[PDB]
């Protein structure tokens, strides 16, 4: 089966900024292609290569720079990252023939600058005693709320084990300013389970939130904390009460 | 009583952004189609020229046509970005398409193309192969071009079915142009030879129809062997000129004739004498200061 | 726009039929392709037409083509809900890597299950910190109903998820509610949507 | 892969001075194809100069056929200029009736 890998799957950036998306193929296809996928559009040509050392502009090559070094890899490059480069960019490889093998996409995120980058604060939210006597099911809420970007990992760890059974996570996140261009995002999570299981005192459940923020690869100084890539977590105990 | 008929392409591209083609087609030595770049549909050049198809079975060729023109030129901009650095513009691509039509019911295809005023590639079969001693660079754009299962599939129907079918029709269609006879005209002239003391003579044959044709400078029944036939020239209103030509030393031209045979004549020949009073009198008629002659 | 795919959304109870169309104006159109994308994932390829009036299956998906008209319609019998997700339409202009690839906006495709017995509530869910903070819980409730959006500043509202607990083979939907403000009273959080008669408001 | 072009200049009918025929250019083997053809009566341009449709021959050669109305003379003189990327200058050939 023909496959196509990218790197990084998530990237934030500022404006002035450089960055380098990149696509690995090894189905010993000639023939490599970039697109950025935008809502309201299908997705769009920016670049495409016929073999190594070979770079084409697509349909909408301004801003973007292209590299095709050997036969396995295909970059793209944007020298001044803008605000309009927002998008998802996906890479593709292909022989002679009609078919495009797709990779998995790249999100990128282009920002004004990083003052505005905040770490997600995160809370559970207990079963309430009325849906525990009403439907002997017993529902727990975590809220990870106030981060920029939405760049996290919402997961349930139960007894040390992470579950998947019960978890219904909102796709989207919540603006918490929607009149706000670099507004703070809200999103929640439920895992329900049975009245037994929350009444068992041993029974501890534990909601995890992995952000991505900054590093020393990235320059920061405020009078405030450094929104460093963190685990943020929020933790309760089953209570036979 | 063979006729080769040929679909003529040529193509120019200039630059990545710069092209233009023109296609011409002929039936043996007249021309049928003409279809200019500027031009979106294909031209007549005949009353007969649509052969024994319907106006429906036409616009239907004519659509595939169109939409091929326009592929062909973004393909072939596109070949040029595989082939670099080893190919670029200025690009000229020259395309002959057609059949041959034998006695019987019998006819073969061809479809050839020169790159760069060089034979390169045709289509044999069911595929485009380069021939031999077609350059290397050329393999990985024809394998891109037989991956193209319905361009070939179509390519094999014009050539099989399509292409003898209209032709048939098209020699029904046009006979009465084809077998029509336009008698030649002789008349005589002489230079002065590259060697020293001796003349040129020229016999000038124009306006017959068909091209077949015999000229010969003749001393009674001897045909005299220095006779140097030149190629047909064409005329503007179909018909051909050909010069017969006889390095002679200087007062050797009296006794000479030029005799000319053709088959809309009914075999009475043109024999145009020399020094004759037709002659001298032709030849006045036609004096002039010599100025800006050739090297002769 | 050469590729125009109808309709933009559509919602389809789970076990029923899809219907998706594809019309395009792409010239030549040697090809038409179907992708599914499933959120925040690639395209997976579906299924290919290419002859001038072509029918294709793959299991549960198949699909019909008419280049005369230009038109593409892609079939889903029986729906799951791994089924959600966007289906996008392609069409190619070559047999060959010639082409240009011609893509649709696509049609977001949205499965929702049945939920046999409603029990619609709202139930105020305390921080298990020491802090006096609260959300409120929108559940179990029939998959038609719609969440309406915050007509407040200081109040958050969620979309509605479903989860399913596979072991009772029970599936719920949730929606979640939460304000900064000191007056707010989890029975009235939800009103902006379409609340049933049957909901339990238990009193805090 | 660039060739200069060959130029015949011939008349359609037996020249007689003071009697109308028509003029041939028969320009042939060039390439590529880009040619500008003009037809000269004593050294200045003649307007009325009808062309061929541009062809090739079975060996990938261009040729192409001007010609126009003239009137021979004893002094008029007729030429086929040439303009063609495969020479530093334009070539002028003469019509020399006797050739
Ligand atoms: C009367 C006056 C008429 C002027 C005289 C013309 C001379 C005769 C030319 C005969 C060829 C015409 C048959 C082809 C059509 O019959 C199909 C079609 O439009 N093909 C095109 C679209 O193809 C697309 O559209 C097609 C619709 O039929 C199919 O869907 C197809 O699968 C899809 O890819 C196809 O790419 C264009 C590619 C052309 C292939 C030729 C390339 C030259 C080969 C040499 C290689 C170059 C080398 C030097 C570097
Ligand atoms: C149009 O006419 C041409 C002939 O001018 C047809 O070409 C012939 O096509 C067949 C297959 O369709 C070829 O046969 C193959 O031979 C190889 C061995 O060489 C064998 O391995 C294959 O299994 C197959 O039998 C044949 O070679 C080919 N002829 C030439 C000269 O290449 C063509 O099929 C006709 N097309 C249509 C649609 O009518
Ligand atoms: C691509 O090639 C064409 C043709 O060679 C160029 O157009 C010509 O430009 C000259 C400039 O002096 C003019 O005299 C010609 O009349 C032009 N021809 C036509 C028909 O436009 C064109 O400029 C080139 N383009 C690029 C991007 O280099
Ligand atoms: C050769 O013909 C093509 C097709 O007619 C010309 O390209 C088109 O030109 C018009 C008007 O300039 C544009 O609106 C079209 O978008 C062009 N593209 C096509 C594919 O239609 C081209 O200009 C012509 N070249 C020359 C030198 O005459
Ligand atoms: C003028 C169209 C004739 C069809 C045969 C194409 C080779």
């Amino acid at each position: 089966e023909a496959a196509v890998t990218q790197s990084p799957r998530n990237k934030v950036a500022v404006t002035g900024g450089k960055v380098t998306l990149s696509c690995n193929q090894t189905n010993n296809h000639n023939n490599m292609y970039w697109y950025r996928q935008d809502t309201g559009h299908g997705l769009r040509l920016i670049h495409y290569s016929y073999g190594a050392g070979s770079t084409e502009k697509g349909d909408i090559p301004d801003g973007y720079k292209a590299s095709r070094p050997s036969q396995e890899n295909f970059s793209l490059i944007l020298e001044l990252a803008t605000p309009s480069q927002t998008s998802v960019y996906f890479c593709a490889s292909g022989d002679e023939g009609y078919t495009q093998y797709f990779g998995p996409g790249t999100r990128l995120l282009v920002l004004e600058d990083l003052k505005n980058v905040f770490p997600p604060e995160v809370a559970v939210f207990e079963p309430s005693e009325a849906e525990i006597s009403h439907t002997q099911k017993a529902t727990l809420v975590c809220l990870a709320t106030g981060f920029y970007p939405d760049h996290v990992e919402l997961s349930w760890w139960v007894n040390g084990k992470e579950v998947h059974s019960g978890v219904c996570t909102d796709p989207q996140p919540l603006k918490e300013q929607p009149a706000l261009n670099d507004s703070r995002y809200a999103l929640s999570s439920r895992l329900r389970v049975s009245a037994t299981f929350w009444q068992n005192p041993r029974n501890h459940f534990r909601c995890q939130v992995q952000f991505y923020g900054l590093s020393e690869n990235d320059e920061w100084t405020q009078d405030r904390a450094k929104p460093v890539t963190q685990i943020v977590s929020a933790e309760a105990w089953g209570r036979a009460d | 009583k063979n006729y080769t008929f040929r679909c003529l392409q040529m193509s120019s591209f200039a630059n990545r952004s710069w092209s233009r083609t023109d296609s011409v087609v002929w039936l043996g030595d007249l021309q049928t189609h003409r279809w200019s770049n500027d031009s979106a549909t294909i031209s007549f050049t005949k009353p007969w020229s649509q052969g024994k198809l319907s106006n429906q079975q036409w616009e239907k060729l004519q659509h595939m046509f169109q939409v091929y023109r326009v592929s062909f030129t973004r393909d072939i901009q596109e070949l040029v970005k595989m082939m670099s650095p080893k190919e670029d513009y200025p690009i000229e691509i020259q395309l002959s398409a057609g059949c041959e039509m034998y006695p019987g019911n019998a006819s073969e295809s061809f479809l050839h193309v020169a790159f760069q005023g060089k034979y390169v590639v045709r289509f044999w079969g069911t595929s485009w192969q380069t021939v031999p001693g077609a350059p290397s660079w050329l393999d990985l754009p024809i394998k891109v071009l037989n991956a193209d299962q319905g361009t070939s599939a179509t390519v094999q129907m014009l050539l099989n079915d399509t292409c003898p079918l209209f032709v048939r029709g098209l020699l029904e269609a046009g006979k009465s142009d084809l077998e029509k006879q336009e008698k030649p005209v002789a008349w005589l002239s002489s230079v002065p030879s590259s060697a020293h003391g001796h003349r040129q003579l020229v016999c000038h044959v124009s306006g017959f129809y068909p091209k077949p044709v015999w000229v010969m400078w003749m001393r009674g029944d001897q045909e005299q062997q220095g006779t140097h036939r030149g190629d047909f020239l064409p005329n503007a209103d179909e018909t051909w000129y050909l010069q017969a030509t006889l390095d002679v030393e200087a007062g050797e031209e009296a006794g000479l004739a030029c005799r000319v045979k053709h088959s809309s004549l009914g075999g009475q020949d043109i024999i145009l004498y020399w020094g004759s009073l037709h002659h001298i009198l032709d030849a006045q008629k036609m004096v002039w200061n010599h100025r800006h002659h050739h090297h002769h | 726009t050469q590729v125009e795919q109808s309709p933009q959304s559509l919602v389809v109870r789970q076990g029923e039929n899809s219907v998706l169309q594809c019309n395009y104006s792409v010239t030549p159109d040697n090809h038409l392709r179907w992708f599914k994308q499933d959120t925040g994932k690639g395209l997976v390829s579906l299924t290919v037409l290419v002859d001038q009036k072509d029918k294709t299956s793959n299991g549960r998906y198949s699909a019909t083509l008419d280049k005369d008209a230009k038109h593409s319609t892609l079939h889903i019998t029986a729906t799951l809900l791994d089924d959600t997700a966007t289906y996008i339409c392609v069409v190619g202009d070559r047999g060959s890597a010639l082409g240009r690839l011609h893509f649709g906006a696509g049609t977001q495709l949205i499965v929702i299950p049945d939920i046999q017995n409603p029990d619609p509530a709202v139930y105020q869910l305390r921080d298990s910190k020491s802090s006096d903070k609260s959300v409120c819980l929108f559940t179990d409730f029939d998959s038609q109903t719609n969440v309406s959006q915050s007509k407040d500043s200081d109040v958050y509202i969620t979309d509605k998820c479903v989860l399913d607990m596979r072991s009772m083979d029970f599936k719920s939907n949730s929606a979640v509610a939460w304000s900064n403000k000191s007056d707010f009273a989890c029975a009235n959080a939800f009103n902006n949507s379409i609340i049933p008669e049957d909901t339990f408001f238990p009193s805090p | 892969i660039q060739k200069t072009p060959q130029i015949q200049v011939y008349s359609r009918h037996p020249p007689e001075n003071g009697k109308p025929n028509i003029l041939n250019c028969y320009v042939t083997q060039f390439h590529p194809p880009h040619i500008e053809i003009q037809m000269l009566k004593n050294g200045k341009k003649i307007p009325k100069v009808e062309m061929s449709d541009m062809s090739f021959s079975k060996d990938w050669s261009f040729y192409i056929l001007a010609h126009t109305e003239f009137t021979p003379t004893e002094t008029d003189t007729y030429a086929c200029r040439v303009k063609h990327a495969s020479m530093a200058e334009p070539k002028t050939v003469y019509w020399d009736r006797d050739m």
